């Protein structure tokens, strides 16, 4: 009967707010830095919102002087011998608001000059519904968007800024409530425990932003590549294999339950990236999901003029904005040296070039992995020498990524034309 | 000595002196994360925002989190010891699994005292006493 | 929202009163800092005596 007691004494203080809020502020901690690469050493900062909130709101028409701004830019990636950040990671989720739009309009005002693709996770009070479940129901967010609810969102999605903001939907079962039958409590060599449950039902037991398996698929995507293509397709990327499901008998047999918090259909999949969101949809039962889509939240546009409507479908690729930075992190990092040295116009498109050459193809490999090494399809870097400033230059580089596969359309006929040998008149 | 030693008919130097530009070691990929961790409550986050050193998990998230001190004095219903006064959990965490409820009924003083009847009273040899055996 | 806030812009004027005891009409007086200031929110939070209605709200709900 002393289980009676801890099976309601414990059980009243997992259940109590705050302890349970570190949980979720601890257990997607974990999620992060549970791959641990060769060349991938995360970093932490733990801030509370409110303290960025003033921060940015306070400093937004002054950046250079915002607090964080100098704990990321000035401060590792400008200095010396110090290492730069690449890619942060917001662990917050923000709604439609207009503070909470400028959050991400500070925070992107510096990952942009500190070129370190922000990503986060959006809450369900976005599409102003009060279960993320019920986003379903919506036919096209296209549509949504349209809505004069949104007015201040869209000014935001054509920012530059935005271009490097990656806000995510859905969020992953990080933990698995305690059963006894079902991920037991691992008890004392003595002391008899693994006889304790929990108490839920439906939906409310700790969820975390789909941000972090992103990220957690930019390091997989270093690691074992070297770029950003890695991180898209089930055959590519995103896969995010073997997810903390759950299951539980209320009266039928272990009905499984899907690891992640809404099931997107396929058109969601698309229907979102127009919005600027990044979907993390699952495989019914495969208890698994994928990133389809890596899209930041900088607005599509569409254009008369092709060469212009194909410029913006890369630009709010997230994918490529995360490489292009691999650039600057190579310029403002390692040209540094040779910032005595005598060089020339001729010179420094000989340093530039010789290196981002070996990263540059045609020709398509075997496998995704195999030809992922090689993000880029063709460069030019054409440097000139400015009137008045003797030693100093003005670079002017454009990459063309490996354009990605994004769906297509098909018509099947009977023709009955094609082999008119059997169907023509003469015979 | 710069003073140079005499010359003589024959001297012979050997140069030992080798010119060159240094290495470089290359850069780990940084990735920073921002969140509310410790709620207010470690000793990098009780201090101003002007001065927050950031970590850096070297090791892993169970000892970059001992590295912070995030202890929590929250109120909890009492069902465990006599007097008065709802109970009170009061213990920093060390590693990412004292969220388990095991390591918590470890930590906790007042629940600790029903744990310790389960290693003694439980342990009540009832089967080697009542096989008696003649 | 700073150009404002360097501008002393308050204001004095009544409105019907519908919380706390005692006559007077509800008096608000506060200086605008930002231009969110006018959400029906951000008020409540500065007119002192709305503020005793959403100070339950935080402790009774």
């Amino acid at each position: 009967v002393i289980d009676k007691l801890i099976d309601l004494q414990v059980n009243s203080i997992i259940s109590n707010d705050e302890f349970r809020a570190l949980e979720q502020e601890w257990l997607k901690v974990q999620e992060v830095c549970q791959e641990d690469y060769d060349n991938v050493e995360v970093s932490i900062l733990d801030v509370k919102k409110e303290e960025l909130q003033y921060d940015f709101e306070r400093n937004l028409y002054d950046i250079s002087s915002s607090d964080f701004f100098k704990k990321v830019y000035v401060s590792e990636f400008d200095q010396y011998g110090g290492e730069p950040y690449g890619a942060i990671l917001g662990l917050y989720n923000f709604e439609n608001t207009t503070n909470d739009i400028i959050w991400l309009t500070g925070m992107g005002m510096v990952a942009k000059n500190s070129h370190a693709p922000f990503i986060a996770s959006i809450d369900k009070s976005f599409f102003g519904v009060k279960d993320l479940s019920e986003i379903t129901h919506i036919k096209s967010f296209e549509a949504l968007l349209e809505h004069p609810r949104y007015k201040e969102w869209n000014d935001f999605r054509n920012l530059d800024v935005a271009a490097y903001i990656g806000l995510t939907v859905g969020d992953f079962m990080l933990r698995q409530p305690y059963n006894p039958e079902n991920n037991p409590v691992q008890y004392k060599l003595m002391e008899g425990f693994n006889e304790f449950v929990d108490y839920d039902k439906n939906e409310s037991y700790l969820w975390g932003p789909a941000s972090i398996h992103l990220v957690k698929n930019m390091m997989r995507s270093y690691d074992k590549t070297r770029w950003f293509q890695y991180i898209r397709g089930v055959e590519s990327g995103g896969y995010v294999k073997n997810l903390v499901a759950c299951v539980y008998d209320n009266k039928g047999i272990l009905e499984t339950k899907s690891p992640l918090n809404v099931l997107f259909a396929d058109y969601m999949e698309l229907s979102l990236a127009n919005i600027g969101l990044i979907p993390f949809v699952s495989e019914k039962g495969t208890s698994n999901a994928c990133f389809f889509s890596v899209n930041s939240a900088k607005k599509v546009e569409e254009f008369v003029d092709g060469f212009d409507s194909a410029n913006s479908r890369l630009i709010a690729n997230l994918s490529y904005t995360m490489c292009i930075s691999r650039i600057s992190h190579y310029i403002k990092c390692v040209i540094r040296d040779k910032i005595g040295s005598i060089v020339d116009v001729e010179s420094i498109q000989k340093i530039l070039s010789d290196w981002i050459s070996e990263f540059v193809t045609t020709v398509y490999q075997p496998t995704p992995l195999e030809m992922a090494r090689y993000p880029f399809r063709n460069v030019s870097i054409e440097v000139k020498t400015i009137p008045g400033k003797p030693g100093w230059y003005s670079c002017k580089i454009n990459v063309i990524p490996h354009i990605q596969f994004e769906g297509m359309n098909t018509t099947m006929t009977i023709d009955t034309r094609l082999e008119p040998e059997l169907f023509g008149t003469n015979n | 000595a710069k003073n140079k030693i005499p010359n003589s008919r024959l001297m012979i130097n050997y140069e030992t002196n080798v010119d060159g530009v240094l290495k470089k070691k290359e850069l780990p990929y940084r990735v920073l994360v921002v969140g509310d961790l410790s709620k207010g409550r470690s000793v990098d986050a009780k201090k101003e925002f002007a001065d927050r050193e950031v970590r850096r998990v070297n090791n892993g998230v169970d000892r970059v989190l001992e590295e912070m001190n995030i202890s929590f004095d929250f109120e909890a219903p009492n069902f465990v010891s006599k007097d008065p006064s709802n109970l009170k959990v009061n213990y920093r965490i060390e590693s990412v699994k004292d969220f388990r409820p095991d390591a918590v009924a470890k930590k906790v003083p007042e629940i600790r005292a029903l744990l310790e009847m389960k290693e003694i009273l439980a342990s009540f040899a009832k089967d080697i006493e009542n096989n008696r055996n003649l």
